[PDB]
């Protein structure tokens, strides 16, 4: 019987519909997409099951499609969503290929895609040494799970070929050593990409990592390499973009250290927080809220990226991690230069923000409004919230 | 190749076997069903008669030097051979399914596989990228 | 030139059939012989063992 | 016309005396006429075992 | 070592996803067909399907009125969000017909001459 | 034996191949209210074979601004190509046969695109790319309709498979218009009439030459079988002598098509055609 | 010691290792271009579809085969994109480059 | 996931059912632990596998073998 | 058995190959020539359909790509430093490591494996492709759905 898979015939009948409308809309030769946009996000939201996690990433979804406009760029959107979320259900190493790759192409694809200006060649040279690295990490996985599977005779996840299925998930967060994709990719690809590379992948693989993962191996050298690449990399590059993609890699190094120590709570009310300051970060056009992002990023202790460093500092003090812990004490030190060089940059200035004139008039007040309400957030994070 | 172990000649004992196996003459009906063999040798003979071809004119013709007799007398492509490595991929994905006799569920999934793949493939004639003016 | 060509390829070929062999027979004999030290020692934790645990 | 009909005679004739060479050819070789037809993992085994059998009947000839 | 013969026009009855419970209520049918699923489905079923395809009319005539396509976009808006619609209410219904939900109404209504 | 096998097999393709190109002229001549070749030999019957030897004693034009190699491998992997997809047709048991003969013909393509990177012009590199889109583009009706054939082919013991010698021996007539695409992109295949615009062997004389066109006669041949064996009810000689003969009577009375028509064609009628059609006979087949 | 079938094993695993690393490392040791780089990301996959199908064969099992369609699906897709947008980069790239699809010299 | 490729299950499907069985009916908290006790039926299962101890036996008869015919070449 | 060997040695020596000549065309040359000969060496694990999917693919569709490309793309460099530069000898070195004398194998502690032809079912095929794995079957349609617009979509124009 397959009365309990109506959701996938679902999704399946939804998008054979939507590439069809979408296929009408254009025939009139609309110049605008807002319908395919509500059309797409109620898909997202009916193929989602009811998990904290699955809503979480849904949510997240319809927000970030606010910010792309072609149809072609909606649909990658989409099916870089299904690898997403069925990555969180995958209990094998097959489909944990399949939703990557997936991932993986569509990510290429809408870098290629999306680029103008003078930009475009960069964008397409970063997209490129992506593909090629991203390949052969591909290409190790699958090596490693030939010989799991040649081992085992089974689809269990367990033995010695863990250890490099372990580092092919690290190489998707970014961690350092493997780290310089990310660092090309910061500096040339456009903001709505970058928003949404910062955000949505790492939840996914969080949640398959706190779901079907064990490993019998410890990652304590690659969160050392994280934490202290990207504290002195953020220090040392001016360009803006890259001040980013190193102050990124220093936190995926503290979510490492959730990890290690286990604690998912603390990782996830970190995660949450991030997301909601990445989301304040790639869509402000007052610059004088790139000051609050830069004191809720160096831990500063009334907003609630101070709390989400804190619960994790708790944790890896509570099981006794006293080495990786005070180099994450360190590097912390050290991230507060920079969002201080950023506090010197937007908040000591004068003031210009240039008014639109094609209409649109400053068209996402509302969201990074709304997100810089972290400010009220610390009442319900003190108390026992995200466990 | 020849069978390497008692097990694998039916638990026959003597050296006869093993000789007559090493010997034996290619049989689609004894020990080579199904064995795809012949299409080696054809190659092997075919390469062989096309070498003969080749280097017969270096001996019985005449020839004669001249730099003037050794001397030269889009997008869509593409989308040719894009296209076509999509689709042959998507036949032989379809080729188990006739493959086998199959029954309604299975139908109806092969359906749903083959309206995405019509899906896109409209797409692209609304477009038209299949009009290839360039 | 084309038969200088056709020529190296034969050689090689050649040569990486009648080589590469002999390493893997290598290869073989040494994980024989490291599995024969195993079931010795094997054998002689045994012993042990029913020596002096009845 | 006229001038047409000896080459396409010969056709035929051409295919039709190299097919009887080659059936006669391979039937010399495999000695029943359905060696062409498609065998599954059952009849593949059948076969072998047949082969293997008539090894065995033609070692235990040679002794009496 | 000598294997099993082969039946070819035999395939296995398996769906995809299995459910891995047994039914906890009783069992009215274990495989409805859709025109079983439709005819034992509750008015809630249908009454957010109706609903489900009104929101999707109004709103697919507010997005679509900005292209100056408000007609077509509300007729496809509410079809789109009236077919998730009726899935969810026939799953519901062959869950309940199957014993994996409470099926009082169900059992009283779908055997008329095992009713009591 | 196996080889013995192959060389009796060789020898009436080689025979059949120059019987078929003097046929062709002789029947196009025929067509046009005239002779053609009667003077050489009797009744003309030497000509193909004066043509063989003509082009042996021919001088070998290796141009020394190309690479030798890949000049000289074209018309081998084109003939050798031709004669394994006989050998497949004729000296095979396989399961997949008629998926083996379609990646064989597949491969094909090589001699073609070998032919337009080594030699130096620049109109034959313009042309290999054309003819090889044509072949790519009516490949994928081709294995559709092998799709379409498979449905219905089962063995003896209920096992589905594509092996030749399991065909029903009667005609195909529930797939008649399958049949007439399955002919039309045989004819887009071999090149011919009316797909002819693409040539690439412009810079080959004497036996190179020779050797393409014995492989697209061949080819020619093996597809006729194929043909013969899908929708005729088997393959015989007078089936191969009759579809030659209507391929030559079309190349006699059409005209060809442009570039970017065939294209069309290929692309918007003949796969849809061909995947409706699989859609239809599987729903026939359950 | 050992059987003409373990010497058949092992040299398959032994050569699909060695192909493994070939095309892991070798077009980038050589100092080779874009496209000679996603012929060798090729060589990759078709090592780990042998394993697979090998090991399918090995334990009567139907995963390699399904890993197997499935590596190929992903390894054509992915080559393709790549190849598409190394035109698009040269085109974009070569008035001021010539050698611009090697980035390892 | 445990099909066979040309029979219904896989060869040593049985086996691995058998281990997954012990591992159901251990109370232990911890699947470290309840793997602790249940180390024979994975044992089987990987003798099912790769067959390490019959090729191990057949070494060591052919290493006896080959010391009877070098150490012992006694004529008659 | 030494044709058989050297068939499936043969394929180390391809893959090598690919890599260490300078000619473009040649490297396609070396993948065609490696793929059917890998096609091949899958036959004799008793793969029949499995192998011609390989050839069908990968050298009739993907290579032809890959000529087109080369053939559209590469004016003759192989004097401009393609020769005058040479080759990575730490990459070498790693090779050398990993894949001849291969110091983390696949295998891990093992050494030795019987290999076991198969007896490959398209039945089986079918019913676990259209069955069992029916969601991974519709996942790939939208990988390949991926591909198809994507393309389309960053075609040069
Ligand atoms: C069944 C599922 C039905 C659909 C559900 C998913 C689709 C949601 C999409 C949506 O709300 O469209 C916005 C759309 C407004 O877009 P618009 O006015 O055309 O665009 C103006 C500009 O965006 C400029 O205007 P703006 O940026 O100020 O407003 C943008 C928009 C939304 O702006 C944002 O994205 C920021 C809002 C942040 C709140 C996020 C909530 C998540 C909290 C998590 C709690 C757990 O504003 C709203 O807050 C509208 C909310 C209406 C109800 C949503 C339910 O809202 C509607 O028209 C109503 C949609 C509700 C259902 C119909
Ligand atoms: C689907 C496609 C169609 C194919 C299917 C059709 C069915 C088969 C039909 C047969 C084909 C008909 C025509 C054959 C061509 C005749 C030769 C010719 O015209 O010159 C070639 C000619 C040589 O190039 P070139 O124009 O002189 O130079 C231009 C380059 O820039 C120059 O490049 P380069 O200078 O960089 O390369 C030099 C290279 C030149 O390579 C060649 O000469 C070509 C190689 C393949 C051609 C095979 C034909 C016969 C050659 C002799 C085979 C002997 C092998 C052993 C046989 C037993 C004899 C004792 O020679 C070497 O030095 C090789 C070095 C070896 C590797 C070194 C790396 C590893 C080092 C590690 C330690 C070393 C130990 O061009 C080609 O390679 C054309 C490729 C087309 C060949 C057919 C492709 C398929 C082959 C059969 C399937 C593969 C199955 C495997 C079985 C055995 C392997 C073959
Ligand atoms: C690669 C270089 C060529 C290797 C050639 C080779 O291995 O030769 C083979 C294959 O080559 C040949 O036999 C053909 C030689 C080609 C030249 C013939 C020209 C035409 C006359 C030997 O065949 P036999 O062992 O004698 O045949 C085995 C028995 N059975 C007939 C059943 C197959
Ligand atoms: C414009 C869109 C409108 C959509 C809504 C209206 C259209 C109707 C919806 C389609 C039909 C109803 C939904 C499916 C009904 C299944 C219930 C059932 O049992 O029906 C048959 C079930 O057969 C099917 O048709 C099964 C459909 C299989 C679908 C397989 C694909 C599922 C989706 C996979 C997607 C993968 C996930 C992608 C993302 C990772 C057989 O009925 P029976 O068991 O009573 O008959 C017995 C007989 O002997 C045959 O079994
Ligand atoms: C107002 C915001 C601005 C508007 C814009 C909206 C932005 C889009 C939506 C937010 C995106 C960020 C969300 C990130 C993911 C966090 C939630 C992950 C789930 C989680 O933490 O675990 C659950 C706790 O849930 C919880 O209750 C977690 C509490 C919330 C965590 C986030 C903290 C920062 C706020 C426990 O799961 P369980 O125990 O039930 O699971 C067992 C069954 N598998
Ligand atoms: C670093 C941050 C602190 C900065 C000043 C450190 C000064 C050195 C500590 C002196 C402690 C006194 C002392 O020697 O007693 C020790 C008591 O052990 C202990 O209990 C050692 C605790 C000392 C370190 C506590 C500081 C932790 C602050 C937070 C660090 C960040 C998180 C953790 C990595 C061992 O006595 P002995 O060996 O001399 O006796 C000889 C006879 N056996
Ligand atoms: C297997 C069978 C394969 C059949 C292939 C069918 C190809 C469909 C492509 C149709 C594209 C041509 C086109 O513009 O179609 C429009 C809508 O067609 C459609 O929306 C038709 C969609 C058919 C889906 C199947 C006609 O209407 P329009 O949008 O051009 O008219 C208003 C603007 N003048
Ligand atoms: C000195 C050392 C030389 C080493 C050469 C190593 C590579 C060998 C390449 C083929 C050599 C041909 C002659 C060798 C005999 C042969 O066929 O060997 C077979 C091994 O398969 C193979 O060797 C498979 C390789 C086949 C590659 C040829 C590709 C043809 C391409 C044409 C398209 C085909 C389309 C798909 C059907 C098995 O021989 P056996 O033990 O069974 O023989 C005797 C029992 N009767
Ligand atoms: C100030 C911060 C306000 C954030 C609001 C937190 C509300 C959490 C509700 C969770 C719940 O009731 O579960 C519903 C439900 C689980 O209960 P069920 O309805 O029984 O499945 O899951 C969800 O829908 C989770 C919603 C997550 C929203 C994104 C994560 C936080 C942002
Ligand atoms: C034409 C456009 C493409 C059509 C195919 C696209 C979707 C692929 C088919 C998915 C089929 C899902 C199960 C269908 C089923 O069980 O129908 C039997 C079912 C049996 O009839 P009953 O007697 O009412 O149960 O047929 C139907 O009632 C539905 C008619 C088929 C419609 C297929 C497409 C659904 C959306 C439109
Ligand atoms: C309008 O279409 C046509 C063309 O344009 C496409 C042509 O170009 C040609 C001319 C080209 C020809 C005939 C070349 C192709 C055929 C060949 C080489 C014949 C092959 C025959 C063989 C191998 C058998 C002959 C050899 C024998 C009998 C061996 C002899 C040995 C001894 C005596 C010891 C023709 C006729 C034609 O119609």
């Amino acid at each position: 019987a397959a009365a309990a898979a109506m959701i996938e015939l679902d999704l399946c009948f939804g998008l054979l519909l939507l590439i069809l409308f979408g296929l009408l809309s254009l025939r009139n030769g609309h110049v605008s997409l807002a319908h395919i946009r509500f059309i797409c996000q109620c898909w997202l939201v009916m193929i989602t099951p009811l998990e904290v996690q699955d809503f979480a990433l849904c949510i997240l979804t319809v927000v970030l499609l606010q910010s792309f406009h072609s149809f072609e760029a909606l649909l990658f959107l989409l099916l870089a969503y299904i690898g997403q979320l069925y990555m969180m259900h995958s209990c094998n190493l097959v489909s944990f290929y399949v939703c990557l790759e997936a991932q993986t192409l569509c990510v290429v694809v809408l870098c290629g895609l999306l680029a103008r200006g003078a930009s475009t060649s960069f964008s397409v040279e970063a997209a490129l040494k992506f593909l090629l690295l991203s390949a052969m990490v591909s290409g190790m996985a699958l090596f490693w799970f030939s010989a799991m599977y040649q081992r085992t005779g089974s689809l269990d996840m367990v033995g010695q070929e863990t250890f490099w299925i372990l580092l092919v998930m690290l190489f998707k967060l970014g961690v350092a050593p493997m780290h310089m994709w990310s660092v090309d990719l910061y500096g040339s690809i456009p903001k709505s990409l970058l928003l949404y590379l910062s955000t949505a992948p790492k939840l996914s693989l969080f949640t398959f990592w706190a779901s079907s993962w064990h490993h019998d191996f410890s990652v304590g050298v690659f969160i050392l390499f994280s934490m202290f690449i990207g504290s002195i990399g953020a220090y040392g590059q001016p360009a803006l973009r890259s001040l980013f993609a190193y102050s990124t890699i220093n936190e995926i190094g503290l979510l490492l250290l959730a990890v290690e120590t286990a604690g998912f709570h603390t990782l996830y009310q970190h995660l949450g927080i991030y997301i909601i300051t990445q989301l304040l970060l790639w869509n402000l056009t007052d610059k004088r809220l790139f000051a609050l992002c830069a004191v809720s990023l160096a831990g500063l202790p009334p907003f609630a990226g101070f709390f989400g460093k804190a619960w994790i500092f708790w944790h890896a003090m509570s099981v006794q991690a006293f080495s990786l812990l005070a180099a994450a004490l360190f590097c912390t030190l050290l991230s507060l230069v920079y969002y201080l060089r950023v506090i010197r940059l937007f908040w000591t200035a004068p003031v210009h923000t240039a008014a639109s004139f094609t209409g649109a008039p400053n068209q996402t007040t509302l969201t990074s409004a709304c997100a810089v309400a972290l400010a009220f957030a610390p009442v319900m994070l003190v108390k026992p919230f995200v466990i | 190749y020849n069978a390497w172990s008692p097990a694998q000649r039916y638990f026959v004992e003597g050296d006869h076997v093993v000789t007559a196996e090493a010997s034996r003459t290619f049989q689609f009906t004894g020990l080579d069903s199904g064995s795809f063999y012949p299409y080696v040798i054809a190659t092997v003979i075919a390469t062989a008669i096309s070498t003969v071809f080749i280097v017969a004119p270096l001996v019985i013709a005449p020839s004669r030097v001249d730099l003037d007799k050794s001397s030269a007398y889009s997008v869509s492509f593409y989308l040719v051979s894009i296209m076509y490595l999509l689709f042959d991929i998507e036949i032989a994905y379809l080729f188990p399914y006739a493959m086998t006799h199959a029954s309604l569920p299975m139908y109806w999934t092969m359906n749903l596989f083959l309206a995405i793949l019509v899906a896109g493939f409209a797409y692209e004639w609304g477009m038209g990228a299949l009009e290839w003016r360039e | 030139g084309l038969i200088r060509n056709i020529a190296t390829f034969a050689t090689a070929v050649v040569g990486w059939s009648v080589g590469i062999p002999f390493v893997v027979q290598a290869r073989m004999n040494g994980y024989v012989e490291r599995n024969l030290a195993t079931y010795d020692a094997a054998q002689r934790q045994k012993a042990e063992e029913a020596a002096i645990g009845g | 016309g006229w001038n047409a009909l000896p080459s396409l005679v010969i056709i035929t004739g051409i295919w039709t005396a190299g097919l009887f060479a080659l059936d006669k050819v391979q039937m010399f070789r495999e000695n029943k006429p359905a060696w062409a037809n498609n065998k599954d993992g059952w009849q593949k085994a059948l076969y072998r075992r047949d082969w293997y059998l008539q090894r065995e009947e033609e070692t235990l000839a040679m002794a009496k | 070592t000598w294997p099993e013969p082969p039946n070819y026009y035999e395939a296995p009855k398996h769906g995809f996803k299995v459910t891995l419970e047994n039914p906890t209520f009783p069992i009215i049918n274990p495989d409805p067909n859709i025109t079983d699923a439709v005819t034992n489905m509750r008015s809630e079923n249908w009454g957010v399907v109706a609903g489900l395809a009104g929101l999707g009319y109004v709103a697919g005539y507010y997005f679509g009125a900005k292209v100056h396509w408000a007609k077509p976009t509300a007729l496809f808006t509410s079809i789109f969000l009236g077919k998730s619609g009726l899935l969810w209410g026939m799953s519901d219904s062959a869950h309940r017909l199957m014993g994996f939900k409470e099926n009082s109404k169900e059992v009283a209504a779908n055997l008329p001459h095992v009713m009591q | 034996m196996i080889v013995a096998s192959i060389l009796i097999l060789i020898v009436p393709v080689l025979l059949s191949v120059a019987m078929f190109t003097l046929a062709e002229r002789t029947v196009m001549a025929s067509m046009q209210r005239r002779f053609g070749p009667q003077v050489s030999g009797i009744s003309g019957l030497l000509q193909p074979f004066w043509d063989g030897l003509k082009l042996g004693v021919k001088e070998p034009v290796l141009p020394d601004s190309s690479s030798a190699g890949a000049f000289a491998a074209s018309p081998m992997i084109s003939f050798v190509l031709s004669q394994v997809a006989w050998v497949g047709i004729c000296i095979s048991d396989a399961s997949f046969q008629g998926l083996v003969i379609m990646a064989i013909s597949s491969l094909a393509v090589y001699g073609v695109m070998l032919a337009g990177w080594a030699s130096n012009s620049k109109y034959a590199f313009l042309g290999c790319l054309r003819s090889v889109a044509l072949m790519v583009s009516y490949e994928l009706s081709l294995g559709a309709a092998l799709l379409s054939i498979g449905l219905f082919v089962t063995d003896g013991t209920g096992m589905k498979c594509l092996n030749f010698a399991e065909m029903p021996t009667t005609p195909q007539y529930a797939m008649l218009p399958l049949c007439l695409i399955f002919l039309v992109c045989i004819l887009a295949e071999t090149k011919r009439d009316p797909f002819d615009l693409p040539g690439y062997n412009v810079e080959y004389s004497s036996l190179g030459f020779a050797l393409f066109f014995i492989a697209e006669y061949a080819n020619m041949a093996v597809m006729s079988a194929i043909a013969s064996i899908y929708f005729l009810g088997g393959f015989s000689a007078l089936k191969i002598t009759a579809l030659f003969f209507a391929f030559v009577w079309t190349r006699g009375t059409l005209p060809r098509y442009r570039y970017d028509q065939f294209m069309r064609l290929g692309w918007k009628a003949f796969l849809p055609l061909t995947l409706a059609f699989f859609a239809l006979h599987a729903s026939v087949a359950i | 010691y050992y059987t003409e079938g373990e010497i058949f094993g092992t040299t398959f695993m032994y050569t699909t290792n060695m192909m493994f690393w070939a095309g892991i490392v070798g077009a980038v040791a050589f100092r080779r271009n874009l496209i000679i780089l996603l012929l060798s990301a090729e060589t990759v996959m078709l090592a780990c579809n042998m394993n697979f199908l090998f090991t399918a064969a090995y334990l009567n099992d139907i995963t390699g085969a399904i890993m197997s369609i499935t590596i190929t699906t992903i390894a054509a897709c992915e080559t393709a994109i790549g190849l598409a947008l190394c035109v698009a980069y040269f085109h974009m790239r070569s008035a001021t480059d010539v050698e611009a699809l090697n980035m390892l010299k | 996931a445990g099909m066979g490729l040309s029979t219904g299950t896989a060869r040593c499907y049985d086996w691995y059912m058998d281990y997954l069985k012990c591992m159901d009916e251990r109370k232990e908290p911890m699947i470290a632990l309840r793997r602790e006790h249940c180390l024979e039926w994975l044992e089987d299962y990987n003798e099912c596998l790769h067959r390490e101890k019959e090729r191990t036996r057949r070494q060591v008869i052919e290493r006896e073998r080959r010391a009877q015919l070098a150490g012992g070449s006694k004529p008659a | 058995m030494f044709f058989e060997n050297s068939a499936i040695l043969l394929c180390a020596l391809l893959s090598i190959a690919v890599g260490y000549t300078k000619s473009p065309f040649m490297s396609l040359m070396y993948s065609v020539m490696l793929f059917i000969n890998s096609s091949f060496v899958l036959m004799m694990l008793g793969f029949e359909f499995l192998a011609l999917v390989n050839l069908l693919v990968y050298v009739g569709a993907l290579a032809v790509l890959f000529l087109f490309v080369i053939m559209l793309l590469e004016i003759p460099a192989t004097e401009l430093r393609a020769y005058s530069r040479g080759w990575s000898t730490l990459g070498i070195f790693v090779f050398i490591i990993n894949g001849v004398f291969q110091i983390t194998p696949s295998m891990g502690p093992r050494g030795i494996i019987t290999g076991l032809p198969g007896a490959e079912s398209i039945t089986n095929l079918g019913h676990a492709l259209y069955l069992y794995f029916a969601d991974l079957l519709i996942l790939n349609s939208l990988v390949l759905t991926v591909a198809l617009f994507g393309r389309f979509a960053i075609a040069p124009v």
